[PDB]
């Protein structure tokens, strides 16, 4: 029975990939990266004052 | 920590899309009412035709 | 006849309904509490073994 519940673990693993069939992936989170690196750049430029 | 931070990406996306949709609501509504007035300005350029209709 | 092999798959339908309940721990607890009662005798048996060893 526990092993069947591990197949629910495989279902959640499927579900985290599933956004890609909906056209969501790393290309979305990549924006927050390009942004957050820019946030560190401007906070560094501020503290350089 | 790894999957939790991906939930922070997801939550950061929820608030971003929702908040941007709220500023779109303001911009679009304002632009729509404004456009009704600007359309009435085009119509007012057409008002010169409505006076022409008895200026003859 | 095929109906007997069908009997396994209709009991598997029941197994799907109970798997969908997803509260696995309860049997994990059952397993470990049963062994604890044995374990106190089991350590006793080890002790008896040592006791012959000591005597």
């Amino acid at each position: 029975f526990e092993r069947m519940e591990n197949k629910v673990l495989d279902m959640e693993a499927t579900s985290q990939a599933a956004g890609e069939l909906a056209g969501f992936g790393i290309e979305n989170q990549f924006a927050q990266l390009e942004a957050s690196s820019g946030v560190e750049d401007e906070l560094a430029a501020l503290k350089a004052s | 920590r790894t999957m939790s931070e991906n939930l922070r990406r997801n939550l950061a996306a929820l608030e971003a899309k929702i908040s941007e949709a709220k500023t779109k609501k303001n911009m679009l509504q304002a632009r729509a009412k404004a456009a009704k007035a600007n359309a009435e300005l085009q119509q007012t350029l057409g008002g010169l035709g409505t006076s022409s209709a008895t200026s003859a | 006849g095929l109906f007997d092999r069908l009997g396994r798959v209709v009991r598997a339908n029941l197994n799907d309904l109970v798997s969908k309940a997803e509260d696995p721990e309860k049997v994990l607890e059952q397993a470990v509490i049963d062994m604890q009662e044995d374990l106190v005798q089991l350590r006793q048996a080890v002790a008896r073994t040592i006791a012959e060893e000591k005597r």
